């Protein structure tokens, strides 16, 4: 029954999207980044955002900035429950997977009525957001934000407490602290096994800083608290979709400077200035200072980042992807020591792992 | 709505019912309108030998009373 | 055809070999059957039969050799064989027990007919078992592979390729025993 | 006889209906495809669970008689004798959970 | 009572039955793969076609190739293909399945599913959403329900 | 009585639709014998239907019609068949047929 | 600020030792996981009768392409070129010259509808709203080749759905 | 006469398991907040037959079985045992009247277990052997409780005859003095039927469950169909045993329809289960057996032996 050695072979999803980018403008190559985790489409959109606003030195606008943290939460709990569920589906609880699928659906619906698409919206580009919300989503995302914590009881009522949902998940996969840092765990993997660490807490960005939630730490770092984790980080997601809703600030959603984000469509039928802004940004695109930044988020799956290389034209000369769940599979064969085969498919839920984050 | 569920349950109950109403049926049908005799132990089937004797039509279910004394 | 359209390209195969042939699939299947018939005893039956890419590449050869029109071919493979050693490799490399017993046309006739009233493809017929035991013609006056610049490919490299699948889970083989060549 | 003639008539509908499912797919005609003893190794848990199984199993032929032996005059001694036999089999657990028959951690 | 009628009313029969009880292989590749479970999912509830959600390959009547397929995977794509008990139908979902997609020029990237086996739907899209799928689906089962195996068999 | 206004309803469907021969055409044909408020009429003869009790989806919908372009579609019918301008509605891109 | 998930050490007293026993004889918690998903089968199911429905969608949605024209009927693409240069996926291939009547406009504009991602990078960058993404999402073909579309399928397809194509850009333009 | 009866019997029960097949995609359906099959038939009605023709009609599976007669063996036996456990079943009057039926009933199931082994021995393949070997052990493990708990109710009953257990819970249903004997009992049937959660054949633990990984195997409807004939068959057995029919002989239709209910639910309940949980390990299923119900099994059957004596209780024998 023991497994003794566990080996991954990867890159059976491996589509050379780095050296793709090189051949892109960074307009062009944002449309990679939802295809990554693509389970949390806005927030590699985001990361890679933020990573070029950095090499341009510019900042996007305060509108933007909200509606980037409102839907990188949404992002999250479309995240978890697909992690979640998915998790409970491949050891035989199909049930909690229909009921919140059906809670996912209604949330690609916030995503096609902002960008219209379901999923690799494009939405969030360096320098703010493609266009502002439309008239009557907000009202809609609180109704959806304030049902959601009796769907999540509901999953919690399936799992938590059932002795066959812990048998299968406590004790299973237990990481250390310490080596959870040196075998490069970031997320949950890191959290589950006590450490207390958040880049949104710790190194925040856009405007994290103005939000108020709590960071759920385990005390086993096995999959049951890992699980325990991510169905809380789901209560803290609506808890900052609440304060988003009630805070969102009027204004622009696109930084204010032509030489970077496109001007209005009226502007560029008017002005001379900004159709020819609107031509060049759509050729060849905006200029990057020569530089390299590493711009890392707190993703839904862990740290996720990027490496970017500008040699200072519009195309970038390096982009290097971390996937947090590269480094999580690295330790699948640590992790599944002194355990049966049954127990690998639960280790492998409970790192979350998205083949297009860890292949690319 | 869950009531749709009914009708493929209906046929499985009507599936589930047929096999019992025929064995009562069809025992009645072969014994003379009445249950088929259940002998277990030898004392049971003796008496049914001796039924099938009495009749005088060689089936153990024809019943002979009073009529038969004289 | 040379009548209405005198400028076409005939070619003239043997018996064909490969993965879906009717060949060397149809002697595997005959194990299928606990008999195992053979006009005579499969003597008198010279085959020499030809792989199908070397068919394949000879007909390709053929489109774009403007020498090639009007002609006439004959795709034959580089080794006779008698159909009994044909069969008898057949069975060693398919792994199987192979168990000769002669039998005349006559009693060849009646099987192939009770099979020829399955409303599918037979099993075996009155006529193939008559064109399996025709002895492939000689016919040097035609053309043939090399002419097209096509190398015959011999049935012992090919062979099992075709009859891997039959087998029923060292490699002997025995290469069958070849007619001298003319 | 009837019970001759029911298991006779459902093992021949059985093998009827495997038959036809072996042959009626040929009616297709589908294309040719041309495409496909020793230790296992066997644990030998795998092989203890089994025996267990057996010698329970034997000491629950001794146990079957247990309605019919209650109708006897001598209840004091059929009480006795069968709570015997299952305190035995209680006892054959205790050995082999105690030695670590019942794991299944290599 | 002429043969052709009733090899017509036999080819409606089994069309019917194969189309109304088609089962998935679905090959869950990338992104795609999502959009696949949320057709799945309660809204559009496959399931209620007779189109069983998760189906083992050895009973699948048909694959559904939902992402990119790269160069490392295609021979164990083409093995599940070849192992598939016929009727086998291949549903390609997805730009990345269709023809490489946003990864058409990459050094590891198959240009389209078709070049590793027969195609028979293609949905476009990237992703296809969850009812153009279900579009797709019921797509192929028209197709099915036009097939003439017995009306051809009959006339050979 | 509550379970009698339901099998009340239930009976009200069957002539909601012109009888049992309408009721069963619809069952048929759409596996749904909802009863909704006519909204309009397409050139083709695609009738399109609004419920605003039902739940956000199944509020508004098409009944195909049976013939479309010389295409029998009694039983064919397909989501393309639905032309431009009530495509809009169909989706809920807007409020108003 | 951070909570911990699961650090509850539990109560051993007669009380709550007893109900912990009586968990795991009597399988109480199990039995509430059947209540929920009892509960459920007593609801109303979220499933919408499709094709006869239709999941809802916004003026936004990037569906099939389309080709669109001036009220007048004059084509609106002036072979500018920036939705080939913007195109993400290099989906788009246009040629151009004088017409016969000397306009600026394409004699190729052909998308590869299996390499495009449906992005909307092209309608973005258009700067005459000539090339568009329509509503339309149902249109799989039985042939690889049926979804290379040259400047005629699209010019078709602006035709078609012109109607609806004109209503969504009314809908939505103030937002661009 | 006889001949109609078996007839009569044989050809509900294969209507009854084409229908529980609709009716497990429609409940597990609804309780995941969708409908399942509504298309195919009105309320999806001519599903099971759409599925029926489709399995009949498919290619048949490669690779070739390593042995011929076993191949075929598995699935004669599978079914003709399925099909053998219905005749002496009381509903209220039996096809066949055994004075031993309960025995019969233990005796043709235990045999159950070699269609597994013999399809896992003609599979071709060393990693499908060892899945039915598992499988194996999983069933014979839970068959000790079945024949424990069993024999434990029988001594209220007094006998082996079936029917005796009708007249046992005249007064009282049997659930309510054996309560805890029916629980085990119940999971036991889950368990042996290889019914969620316990259903690791079908499981993601096996080493032939990878979907790439092929073996000799089929034909899965007549697998199928034993299948679901026995878990019904359980469902009836249970319902006799522990929910008694009262039984007027005037109108056995009457028992008939009431005792049709109870089965119908009960085997509703294991559709019910399967939406409900997850799915156990291997070796924790085999906690679950030899040390808890096993353990457990032997002291409520030391109780049952001496509760009849110690109340004046005993039953009769006849
Ligand atoms: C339990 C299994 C027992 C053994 C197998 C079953 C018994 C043997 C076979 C006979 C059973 C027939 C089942 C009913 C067939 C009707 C199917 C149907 O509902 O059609 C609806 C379909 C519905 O059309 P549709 O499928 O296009 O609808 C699309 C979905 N909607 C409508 C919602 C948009 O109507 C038809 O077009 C008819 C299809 C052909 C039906 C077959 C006709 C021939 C039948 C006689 C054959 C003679 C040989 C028999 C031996
Ligand atoms: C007991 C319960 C059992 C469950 C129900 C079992 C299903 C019963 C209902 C379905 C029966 C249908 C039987 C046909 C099987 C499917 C055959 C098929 O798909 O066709 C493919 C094949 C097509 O043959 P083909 O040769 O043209 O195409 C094959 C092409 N290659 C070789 C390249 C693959 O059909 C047949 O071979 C013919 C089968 C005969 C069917 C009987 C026809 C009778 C009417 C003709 C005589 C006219 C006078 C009357
Ligand atoms: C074959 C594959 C697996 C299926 C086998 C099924 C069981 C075999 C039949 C035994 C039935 C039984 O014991 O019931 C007792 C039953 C029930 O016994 P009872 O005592 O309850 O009732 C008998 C009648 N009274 C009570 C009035 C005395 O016995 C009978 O009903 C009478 C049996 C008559 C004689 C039978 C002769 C044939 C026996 C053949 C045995 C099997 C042959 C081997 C097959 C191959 C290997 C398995
Ligand atoms: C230890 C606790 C055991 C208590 C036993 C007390 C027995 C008292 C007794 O008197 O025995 C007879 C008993 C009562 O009947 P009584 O009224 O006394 O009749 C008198 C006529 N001389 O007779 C009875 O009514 C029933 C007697 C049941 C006693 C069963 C005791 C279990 C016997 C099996 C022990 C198994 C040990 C195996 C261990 C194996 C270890 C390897
Ligand atoms: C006056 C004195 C008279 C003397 C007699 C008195 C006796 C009464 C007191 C004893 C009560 C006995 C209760 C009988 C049930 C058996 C209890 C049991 O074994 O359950 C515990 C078992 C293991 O539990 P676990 O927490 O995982 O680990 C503990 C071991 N370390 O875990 C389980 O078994 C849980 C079940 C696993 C299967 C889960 C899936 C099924 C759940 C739904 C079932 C719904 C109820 C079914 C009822 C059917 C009835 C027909
Ligand atoms: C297909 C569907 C068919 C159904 C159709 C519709 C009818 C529905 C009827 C089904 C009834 C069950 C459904 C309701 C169950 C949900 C109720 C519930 O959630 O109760 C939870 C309760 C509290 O549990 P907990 O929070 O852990 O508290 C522990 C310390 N107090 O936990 C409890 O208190 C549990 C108490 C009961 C424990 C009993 C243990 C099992 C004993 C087995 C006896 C079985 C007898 C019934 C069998 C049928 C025969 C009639
Ligand atoms: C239930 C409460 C009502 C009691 C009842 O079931 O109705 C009894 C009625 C006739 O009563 P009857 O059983 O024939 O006579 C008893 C003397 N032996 O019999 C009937 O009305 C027919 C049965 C209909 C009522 C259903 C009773 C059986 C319920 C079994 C539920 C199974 C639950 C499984 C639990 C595990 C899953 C969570
Ligand atoms: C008045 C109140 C009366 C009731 C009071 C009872 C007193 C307590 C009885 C003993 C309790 C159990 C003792 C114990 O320590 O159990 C723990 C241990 C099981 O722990 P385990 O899971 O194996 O640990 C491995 C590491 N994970 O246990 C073991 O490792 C070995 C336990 C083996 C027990 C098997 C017994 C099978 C028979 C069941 C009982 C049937 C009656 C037996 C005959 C007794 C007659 C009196
Ligand atoms: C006269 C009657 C003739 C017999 C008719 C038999 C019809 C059979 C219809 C089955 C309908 C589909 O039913 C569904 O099938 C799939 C198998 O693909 C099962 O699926 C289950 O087994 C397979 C393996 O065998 C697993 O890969 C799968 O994960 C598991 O869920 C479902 O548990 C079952 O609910
Ligand atoms: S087609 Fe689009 S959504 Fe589908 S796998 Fe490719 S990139 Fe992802
Ligand atoms: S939608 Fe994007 S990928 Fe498709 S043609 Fe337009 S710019 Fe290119
Ligand atoms: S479609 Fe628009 S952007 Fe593209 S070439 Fe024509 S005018 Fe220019």
């Amino acid at each position: 029954e023991m497994v003794r050695k566990c080996d991954p072979h990867i890159g059976l999803l491996h589509r050379g999207t780095e050296k793709l980018i090189e051949y892109k403008t960074y307009l062009q190559a944002l449309p990679y980044f939802d295809r990554l985790d693509y389970v949390s489409m806005m927030c590699n959109e985001q990361a890679y955002s933020l990573a070029v606003e950095k090499l341009l030195n510019i900042r996007p606008p305060p509108r933007a900035q909200w509606i980037r943290v409102l839907f990188g939460e949404i992002t999250r709990l479309l995240n978890h429950i697909m992690a979640v569920t998915t998790h409970a589906l491949d050891i035989g609880a199909m049930t909690p997977f229909f009921w919140m699928f059906e809670e996912r659906e209604k949330m690609f619906e916030f995503y096609e009525r902002v960008s219209g698409a379901r999923m690799h919206a494009a939405y969030v580009r360096p320098g703010g957001v493609h266009q502002d919300l439309p008239l009557g989503l907000m009202d809609d995302i609180y109704e959806f934000s304030k049902n959601f914590s009796l769907r999540i009881d509901e999953l919690e009522e399936m799992l938590t407490n059932n002795r066959i949902w812990r048998n299968r998940t406590v004790d299973i996969g237990i990481v250390t602290a310490e080596d959870a840092l040196n075998y490069g765990f970031s997320g949950v993997m890191l959290r589950g096994s006590g450490i207390q660490w958040d880049l949104r807490k710790t190194q925040p960005y856009d405007v994290y800083d103005q939000v108020e939630f709590d960071v759920p730490i385990g005390s086993r770092g096995d999959c049951y608290d890992r699980y325990l984790c991510r169905v809380e980080e789901m209560r803290q997601s609506i808890r900052i979709i609440s304060q988003c809703l009630n805070k969102m600030p009027p204004g622009e959603i696109k930084v204010d400077d032509a030489k970077v984000s496109p001007p209005k469509r009226a502007e560029m039928k008017t002005s001379m200035e900004s159709l020819i802004h609107h031509f060049k940004l759509y050729t060849e695109g905006y200029q990057v200072p020569p530089g390299a930044t590493y711009t890392a988020i707190e993703a839904p799956k862990g740290e996720f980042g990027v490496y970017l290389v500008s040699d200072g034209s519009s195309r970038p000369y390096r982009c290097k992807i971390k996937a947090p769940g590269f480094a999580h599979l690295a330790g699948l064969d640590k992790m599944s020591k002194g355990h049966m085969l049954a127990d690998v498919v639960a280790i492998i839920g409970t790192q979350d792992i998205v083949f297009g984050e860890v292949d690319r | 709505m869950w009531f749709e569920v009914l009708p493929g349950i209906a046929v499985m109950g009507v599936c589930l019912f047929i096999p019992g109403m025929a064995t009562a049926r069809i025992h009645r049908f072969s014994n003379g309108g009445k249950e088929k005799r259940v002998a277990h132990y030898p004392y049971q089937w003796y008496l049914m030998e001796r039924d099938r004797r009495v009749s005088g039509v060689n089936r153990s279910y024809v019943s002979k009373g009073l009529e038969n004394i004289d | 055809v040379r009548e209405t359209f005198p400028e076409a390209t005939i070619i003239k195969p043997a018996e064909i070999f490969g993965r879906e042939d009717r060949f060397l699939n149809y002697f595997a299947n005959i194990r299928w059957f606990g008999g195992v018939p053979l006009i005579s005893l499969g003597k008198k039956t010279v085959k020499q039969p030809v792989y199908i890419v070397d068919v394949t590449k000879g007909i390709i050869n053929a489109i774009k050799d403007p020498d090639a029109r009007g002609k006439t071919f004959a795709f034959v493979g580089p080794s006779r064989y008698l159909l009994f050693d044909l069969v008898q490799y057949v069975f060693a490399v398919a792994h199987r027990p192979f168990l000769p017993y002669p039998l005349p046309h006559f009693a060849y006739r009646w099987i192939g007919r009770l099979f020829e009233i399955s409303p599918f493809e037979p099993w075996t017929t009155r006529d193939k078992v008559e064109r399996i035991h025709t002895t492939d013609k000689i016919l040097p006056h035609l053309p043939g592979l090399e002419d097209l610049g096509v190398e015959a490919t011999p049935l012992e490299l090919k062979a099992i390729e075709v009859l891997r699948r039959h087998r029923t889970y060292i490699e002997d083989v025995q290469p069958a025993k070849t007619i001298p060549t003319s | 006889m009837n019970l001759m003639l029911a298991l006779l008539t459902n093992f021949t509908l059985a093998t009827l209906l495997v038959i036809i499912a072996f042959w009626l797919p040929q009616l297709n005609v589908y294309s040719e495809k041309t495409s496909p003893s020793a230790r296992l190794p066997f644990s030998m848990k795998f092989f203890l669970v089994a025996i267990t199984f057996l010698l329970f199993d034997l000491e629950i032929a001794l146990l079957l008689p247990l309605p019919w032996a209650s109708q006897t005059a001598n209840l004091n001694t059929m009480l006795t004798m069968a709570l015997f036999l299952i305190i035995l089999l209680a006892v054959s657990l205790a050995y082999e959970w105690t030695q670590k028959g019942l794991e299944w951690t290599e | 009572s002429r043969g052709e009628y009733v090899v017509a009313k036999l080819d409606d029969l089994i069309n019917w039955a194969r189309r109304s009880s088609l089962w998935p292989m679905t090959f869950g590749l990338a992104c795609c793969a999502v959009e696949m479970m949320h057709m799945a999912a309660p809204r559009y509830d496959m399931d209620r076609f007779g189109v069983v959600f998760r189906a083992s390959p050895r009973q699948s009547d048909v694959m559904i190739v939902a992402g990119t397929l790269t160069n490392k995977m295609a021979p164990a794509l083409r093995k599940v293909y070849d192992q598939m008990p016929e009727p086998r139908y291949v549903v390609s979902m997805g730009s990345c399945a269709n023809g490489g997609g946003y990864y058409h020029y990459s050094y590891s990237v198959v240009r389209g599913c078709d070049r590793i086996v027969p195609v028979d739907i293609y949905v476009p899209g990237c992703p296809p959403t969850a009812e153009a799928l279900l579009y797709g689906i019921l797509q192929l089962q028209k197709k099915i329900k036009r097939e003439k195996r017995l009306r051809i068999w009959y006339r050979r | 009585m509550e379970l009698l206004q339901v099998l009340k309803r239930g009976l009200q469907q069957v002539s909601g639709h012109g009888g049992l021969r309408g009721y069963l055409r619809v069952l048929f044909r759409a596996n749904d014998v909802r009863v909704g408020t006519l909204v309009g009429e397409d050139k083709y003869g695609n009738k399109y239907y609004e419920d605003n009790k039902q739940f956000f989806g199944r509020h508004r919908w098409v009944i195909y019609t049976t013939e479309m372009n010389g295409k029998n579609t009694f039983w064919d019918v397909d989501g393309s068949m639905v032309p431009p301008e009530w495509h809009r509605w169909l989706h809920c891109m807007t409020d108003d047929p | 600020t951070y909570k911990y998930v699961n650090l509850r050490e539990p109560s051993m007293d007669m009380k709550s030792v007893t109900d912990r026993a009586a968990q795991t004889l009597l399988w109480t918690e199990l039995i509430r996981g059947l209540g929920m998903t009892l509960s459920y089968l007593f609801r109303e199911p979220a499933t919408i009768n499709y094709p006869f429905e239709k999941g809802p969608l916004s003026p936004r949605f990037r569906g099939e392409h389309a080709l669109r024209r001036y009220p007048s009927g004059e084509e609106r693409c002036i072979a500018c070129k920036l939705c080939e240069a913007v195109c993400p996926a290099q989906a788009i291939t246009i040629e151009a010259e004088p017409r016969a009547d000397g306009s600026r406009r394409t004699t190729r504009y052909d998308i590869d509808m299996t390499k495009c991602i449906y992005c909307g990078f092209c309608q973005e960058a258009c700067p005459v709203d000539a090339i568009v993404e329509g509503p339309n999402f149902e249109f799989s073909t039985e042939t690889h080749e049926e979804l290379l579309y040259n400047k005629e399928k699209l010019l078709n397809n602006g035709d078609k759905w012109e109607a609806e194509i004109a209503a969504n850009i009314q809908a939505d333009y103030l937002y661009r | 006469m006889f001949m109609i009866n078996i007839l009569m019997l044989i050809i509900p029960i294969l209507l009854a398991v084409a229908f529980l097949t609709l009716v497990e995609r429609k409940v597990l359906g609804y309780m995941q907040l969708r409908k399942g099959p509504n298309v195919v038939g009105p309320y999806g009605l001519l599903q099971p037959i759409a599925d029926a023709i489709k399995l009949f009609i498919k290619e048949p599976l490669r690779p070739a079985t390593s042995s011929a007669s076993m191949f075929i063996l598995a699935p004669i036996m599978a079914l003709g045992l399925a099909l053998t456990m219905w005749i002496p079943l009381p509903m209220p009057y039996p096809l066949i009247n055994m004075n031993l039926g309960v025995l019969f009933m233990l005796a043709m199931s235990s045999l159950a277990v070699y269609s597994i082994l013999w399809s896992g021995w003609a599979s071709n393949s060393k990693y499908a052997l060892i899945g039915a070997l598992r499988a194996v052990a999983q069933t014979i493990s839970y068959e000790v409780t079945l024949a424990i708990i069993l024999l434990s109710v029988l001594l209220m009953s007094g006998s082996f005859t079936l029917s005796t257990l009708i007249t046992t819970q005249e007064q009282m249903w049997l659930i309510l003095p054996a309560w805890p004997l029916a629980m085990m009992w119940f999971i036991s049937t889950l368990a042996e039927t290889n019914r969620a959660p316990f259903d690791l054949t079908e499981g993601e633990s096996e080493l032939v469950s990878g979907f790439n990984v092929e073996y000799a195997a089929g034909p899965f409807a007549l697998f199928f169909m034993a299948e679901y004939a026995n878990i019904i068959m359980m469902n009836i057995f249970t319902a006799i045993l522990f929910l008694g029919t009262s039984h007027n002989p005037h109108m056995p239709e009457l028992y008939t329809i009431n005792f049709t209910i109870k089965s119908l639910l009960l085997t509703m309940s294991f559709l019910w289960i399967r939406a409900s949980y997850p799915r156990f390990r291997y070796d924790q299923l085999m906690h679950l057996l030899w040390k808890n119900f096993l353990p457990l099994t032997l002291a409520l059957c030391m109780w049952h032996v001496s509760l009849p004596i110690l109340t004046s209780g005993i039953p009769p024998q006849t």
